[PDB]
């Protein structure tokens, strides 16, 4: 049989156990770390581990240079020796051609600056600047040091020097020419006004000032059509075996993650080990064992077959995000209507961006492979604007009517003339309505946090997590005295001062040190109720700004508005998406009081596994 | 003005400092497999080539471009705040730049990293053939530091003195400005600063017969100038009622090594925790000493490595 | 006071004066907020694109403070 | 009920400011007391993903001041 | 005021102007003292998780503010 | 008053006067916010020459409030 | 004004008013007292664990400044 | 805007109030917004000489609370 | 119309009241801006001694909203 | 005045407008004051232990603005 290694946590060792038992291998007994010393890696291990690190970044190299870099999931067997000879011949002829390209790229960007310059100079002196009997120096001046370099010289060396210049199209290039042991003092006057000789890279520099603009001018002419052709060759060789790099890169990694697993299960860096032994056959078999709810909870059924503490499953999540998600979208004229149009966008594929591809292939500004993974989201979005479409006649619901509001259903003039959302009954019972489901979540997250300490066996938790409930039921008692004064709610009046005793009886029994911090436990509980209640209410208001972009805002109302108001809604557009999009992150903003607060989820202030956000951003 | 883009700039930065575990990792390894950990830090990332020269090189690349460029990216009573920080790293290549044009040697072999004063004022400023001038080229970016150097060179033209006048003159100006721009936490670390600056005036001129008084500039915590004085006669017991203050830890040392270690351990410790204050100037304060400490590191431990030098004789010099 | 399509009268006009201190104040406040943690979000995404979604996630959080200040305003004044 | 017009009046005017006073002062504390831990937070997932946690506890807990001040509103504004 | 919720004298707005000034100067405070020790507190965090409690017991003290501006309301517009 | 209302007077001018106070506050908060960061915005601009937009598109986002602020004046001061 | 019961008379309304006054701006400044000491408080059981006792003793002083200012409140109001 | 009869009146006057509003707040928000980003901004130009189109282009994003606060004030107490 | 209370009555005397607001508020922040590009500019004489030029014509660029907001309110009290 | 009845006074109500201003402004002050030399003690006990003494010298100073205005806030109104 083939031996095989595994490595687990402590804390799961049963669960673990059952796992690897049921999924093929079989012979199962634990090892201890001082078992797993002395198992380290021998040298030949090491130099092979050294190896395939080296073909791993050897092909970055090689792949970053030829073009673009992209990791697959396909990798291809092969030897030390099969994937060493395939990447040396590949890596040299691309180092090759780059480099060619670097030289040809700084040789055109220094010749594009300065071949004007030395073709102006090289002219003014022209056959002179080979000779031993006159010295010439160039330098370049701007109109503005012109005269002060000119007085410098003049009073240096007398009149029996030349100054000469010629343009280019903004300063000039100035030659001064003068007497061979004249040139200290020639020197001494340029550098007294701050100008200095001006001398060019490599051999040019060096050349005369004939040679040197002759060839510069043959360089600029030359070099751009070379330069395309190595670009040329070095596209080629990326499109032919780019693949070929890649595939490298994934084997030589899988080989470095293989080698380096055995190391750290040696120094006896995993609490949980096991041996066992698997046939040849087994081997394979090892590694082997309504869309809008079904679909994202299939997913997260990977998640529940892994516990972590007394924790239940972060499945009740999302049930809880889509009706509030969905009411954030209530428009009906050029909000909702609009953003219809928004969800076939990403559900289908556009080319109406550049970064953008075609998405039924895979291609967007995300990644390519993060794009296949946020499918998925991307139907839980579809999702959301056709439930919001539905909602969007809820709205309408306390709109449009014949007689019971001032609006019709369709006035001849223009759609929509005002909104009849501001009567003063429709907008609280609509608010009251939407407050329900935020006391429902709060119930919900208290009672698995009890649940949580009575199953992880510590009695702080229970203790602490059962009292704070009893101020959610003060806290809508002491409400329905204000809400229906004493009319309704004097039917809890005499309960709220008992429900009061309630929050800190309990509590108490685990002692605790900050009495005055269960002030922040009942901050928890109305911020449930102020979210819900900012849904719904700065959802309408989202509609209302539609007033004046898809609604009479100009005369009295008329034929002509229709099409005159599209000047305010389009610049409307932006604005209105960028505050909507601010109400569709409460539902997590919700979540998180309750997730990260350990009411019957994983979180507790920092700890592995992550944020709700983005586990939904897949799924 | 203003640090409010600048600090959260700083705060993606402080993701990829080195934590004291790569240190750890770095002494148990040859140089080869030095040279594989190297490159996976953002020192790495100006790497071009194995040896010695382009190690030291590498490093200082890295600190032109992420801390070099930090007085440009605001103005005013911001960049005030930030540019005294700066100026110690300008004032090193000041002084040798200033050595240069006098001594009459090439313009290579000193330090060039932007900060306050860019590349460019170096090249201007070396070129420039009168200390006036020179002054004045040096004084186009607006700063402390040549207002320090511009009445020193008034007195003198010799080399030795402008050195030292400056450098007492700087921090003298560097503290009147700093307790103005206010702050606790900036405040504390200037009196560290000051105080280390004075111990250590005493230590490396020890012994030549001169005045205890200068090796005292005003910013003190606890020092004085008799402690100076006998310090300067060779004694250390001066250090052994140095207590009240973190340098607690000099007492019962005698080695100029140990004591001039201790010191720069110091400094570390209390902008480090300067991240419990980070508004303002707090949080670049600690993201300066840091980089700056780190970079050292590599470099030493690059050389032990190179050269097979004994592990004691530099583990010690790599942790605080 | 009524905002159904008109809010007209002298008595309104006193709960319109009192309202408007509230919209403006809880404004004031979202505006430090949002423009520093958006300038913040713009240098995350500039050193790291592992940080790019919590850049955004910070910029829509001030949002809520303007729209509070707004509602509480249409309440008084014959409700959104 | 609690804060409601559907007629407005002199009466109400007054009681518009008085109301106005509280949600207004608490968003602008809660606005540069977000702004300032807001910043922080860029640091905070910067260093760790292990502390990315409490970055969230720390953002969520400004809003508090202004939650508790919109019930303060609504309660003196609804009791009789 | 206490006797306040759709109606209610021109004496009675006043009472409700001057007592709304107190809670909501509060949450002004609350959230200035939050603002700078919050922001202290992810450095905290950020260098070591275990001592998120420091910041936290620190941070409990400016919510005693909030809680003494609601009480001076509670009392001034009537007695419980 | 407007041009899209038809209701003027003493009655609709009180409510201009007072509800101006709003806008005047959201523009104050938005102004001081918008300055600070655009300032070291310019470096920015100065290092991103191929992602200079960034840049811009930060400055935009405090403006929002402001605009956001006049169109809510607007609905109050005329619907017809 | 009056301590119990709602204010029925204009002078009663008008010292409410003013009395808003003092309690607010106090209210306040117990707020931004606290913050700096607060601030650096976390700072001093960081540097010294043993004098952490010093930096609440400061932090507590600021609570006086509130008190204070409420009694003036308390009794002054209840008659003209 | 204009001043005539014809853009001109007592009818002009309560919707002159309330646009010149608009113009002077708008006025507000611009002149803190444009300061420090047109300081830092000209001070580019003046270290580095090639960032003074970028500079200009810059300038006018906080130009444009005044420019929109104009369009409004301009239209609405034009003529008729 | 014009800033009276007796060439109007009532009507008249919200126009005078309102425009007094916008004029006001262009002042102080153009007053505040002034400073900001002040403060800056000083570096820029320092540091090119001869692009004196270039500091005083950034300065001049807040003054226009004076200009801007001054005019608008005495061009329509211009009318009567 | 009272919380008795013992008191009436028309001149009172105008006084205790005038009075809050007093106490409410030096509690704010006092406050700021107290922050800087508490922040300062800090660092009095990081430089030496000895001489807290002097932290608690200056500190005292501030208080006694506070404590002078409570006396003069009860002399003018309250006295009676």
């Amino acid at each position: 049989m083939e031996k095989l290694v595994l490595a687990g946590p402590k804390g799961r060792a049963k669960e673990l156990l059952q796992s690897l038992q049921q999924a093929g291998v079989v012979h199962l007994e634990t090892l201890r770390p001082e078992a797993l010393s002395a198992y380290q890696l021998s040298p030949e291990e090491r130099a092979e581990l050294r190896r395939w690190e080296a073909v791993s970044a050897g092909a970055e190299h090689t792949l970053s240079l030829l073009g673009l870099e992209a990791e697959p999931a396909r990798p291809f067997p092969e030897g030390l020796e099969a994937a060493e000879k395939a990447l040396s011949p590949i890596q040299a002829h691309a180092e090759g051609l780059t480099r060619q390209k670097q030289e040809l790229e700084e040789e055109l960007a220094l010749a594009q600056a300065y071949l004007e310059p030395l073709e102006r100079l090289a002219a003014l002196a022209h056959g002179l600047d080979k000779s031993p009997f006159l010295r010439v120096i160039p330098f370049l001046l701007t109109e503005k040091e012109l005269p002060l370099v000119e007085e410098a010289l003049r009073k240096a060396l007398e009149d029996r020097y030349l100054l000469a210049h010629e343009a280019y199209a903004g300063g000039v290039p100035a030659l001064v020419v003068v007497h061979r042991k004249e040139v200290d003092q020639a020197k001494a006057a340029l550098s007294r006004a701050g100008v200095a000789e001006l001398r060019l890279p490599g051999a040019l520099g060096e050349l005369p000032l004939s040679e040197a603009a002759r060839r510069l001018k043959e360089r600029a002419e030359a070099a751009p059509r070379e330069l395309s052709e190595v670009r040329q060759h070095l596209a080629k060789l990326a499109r032919e075996s780019a693949s070929t790099l890649q595939s490298l890169w994934t084997r030589a990694q899988d080989e470095v993650a293989r080698l380096k697993a055995l190391e750290e299960l040696a120094s006896g860096r995993f609490g949980f080990a096991l041996l066992g032994y698997v046939p040849v056959k087994a081997k394979p078999k090892v590694e082997e064992a309504n869309p809008p709810w079904v679909k994202p909870f299939e997913l997260l059924v990977s998640f529940l077959n892994t516990p972590k503490y007394g924790t239940f499953d972060p499945t009740p999540v999302v049930p809880i995000f889509f009706p509030f998600w969905f009411g954030m979208i209530v428009g009906d004229i050029g909000y909702a209507l609009l953003f219809y149009l928004v969800g076939r966008w990403l559900s289908g594929y556009v080319k109406r961006n550049e970064p953008l591809v075609i998405d039924l292939f895979a291609l967007k500004l995300k990644p390519p492979v993060l794009a296949k993974l946020v499918y998925i989201l991307n139907w839980m979005v579809f999702w959301t604007v056709v439930w919001g479409l539905i909602y969007g006649e809820f709205f309408g619901t306390f709109l449009e009517h014949l007689g019971v509001f001032g609006t019709p259903e369709h006035p001849g003039l223009i759609p929509i003339l005002i909104h009849r959302i501001d009567t003063a009954k429709t907008a609280n019972l609509l608010i009251l309505l939407s407050v329900a489901f935020g006391v429902v979540m709060v119930f919900a997250g208290l009672i698995l946090r009890a649940y949580l300490g009575l199953k992880h066996r510590h009695m702080a938790h229970f203790w602490e997590g059962v009292g704070y409930l009893g101020g959610l039921l003060g806290i809508l008692a002491l409400a329905a005295s204000y809400l229906g004064n004493l009319q309704a709610g004097w039917l809890s009046a005499l309960m709220y001062l008992g429900f009061g005793v309630f929050l800190l009886s309990v509590v108490m029994s685990s002692i605790w040190l900050m009495i005055p911090e269960i002030f922040t436990q009942a901050g928890h509980i109305l911020s449930h109720i102020r979210i819900y209640a900012v849904g719904a209410a700065g959802g309408i208001l989202a509609g209302l700004l539609t007033d004046v972009g898809f609604a009479m805002a100009e005369r009295l109302g008329l034929i002509g508005v229709l099409l005159g108001i599209v000047v305010a809604g389009v610049l409307h557009l932006l604005i209105l998406l960028l505050t909507t999009l601010g109400h569709m992150l409460q539902p997590i903003r919700l979540i998180w009081v309750e997730f990260f607060t350990k009411f019957g989820f994983y979180e507790e202030n920092g700890r592995p596994y992550r944020p709700f956000k983005s586990v939904r951003e897949t799924q | 003005d203003d640090f409010a883009y600048l600090n959260a700039r700083v705060r993606v930065r402080r993701g990829t400092l080195l934590k004291e575990s790569f240190f750890q990792e770095a002494l148990d390894l040859s140089f080869a497999d030095f040279l594989r950990l190297l490159s996976e830090t953002v020192y790495g990332g100006e790497l071009a080539g194995q040896g010695l020269p382009d190690v030291d090189r590498a490093v200082l690349r890295t600190q032109a471009k992420l801390v070099g460029d930090l007085p440009r990216l605001v103005t005013g009573e911001a960049r005030e705040a930030v540019r005294l920080l700066l100026l110690r790293n300008d004032l090193h290549n000041l002084q040798a730049l200033l050595r240069a044009k006098a001594t009459g040697r090439p313009f290579e072999e000193v330090l060039l990293l932007p900060g306050t004063l860019r590349e460019e004022v170096w090249r201007q400023a070396y070129e420039a053939q009168d200390p006036a001038g020179m002054a004045q080229v040096l004084a186009v970016p607006g700063h402390p530091l040549a207002r320090a150097l511009r009445a020193v060179l008034r007195e003198t033209q010799d080399l030795a003195r402008v050195e030292a006048l400056l450098a007492k003159r700087f921090f003298e100006d560097v503290a009147k400005a700093a307790k103005g721009l206010d702050q606790p936490a900036l405040r504390d670390y200037l009196a560290l600063e000051v105080d280390a600056e004075n111990l250590r005036t005493a230590f490396k001129l020890q012994g030549s017969g001169l005045a205890p008084d200068a090796f005292f500039l005003k910013g003190g915590r606890f020092v004085d100038r008799v402690r100076f004085a006998r310090l300067m006669e060779g004694d250390y017991a001066v250090l052994d009622e140095l207590s009240g203050t973190p340098f607690s830890g000099l007492s019962g040392v005698r080695d100029l090594k140990a004591l001039e270690r201790g010191l720069r351990c110091v400094l570390l410790k209390e902008a480090k925790k300067g991240v419990q204050d980070p508004l303002g100037v707090g949080l670049v304060l600690a993201y300066v000493k840091e980089r700056e400490w780190e970079a050292v590191r590599l470099r030493l431990l690059a050389r032990r490595a190179y050269f097979g030098l004994p592990r004691a004789q530099v583990e010690e010099e790599v942790v605080c | 006071a009524e905002e159904a399509a008109a809010s007209g009268g002298l008595d309104r006009g006193l709960i319109a004066v009192g309202m408007g201190l509230a919209v403006g104040l809880a404004a004031l406040g979202t505006g430090v907020a949002q423009a520093r943690i958006g300038a913040a979000g713009v240098g995350a995404i500039a050193e790291d694109r592992s940080n790019f979604g919590t850049a955004l996630i910070f910029l829509l959080l001030p949002e809520t403070l303007v729209i509070f200040g707004l509602l509480i305003a249409f309440i008084l004044n014959g409700r959104l």
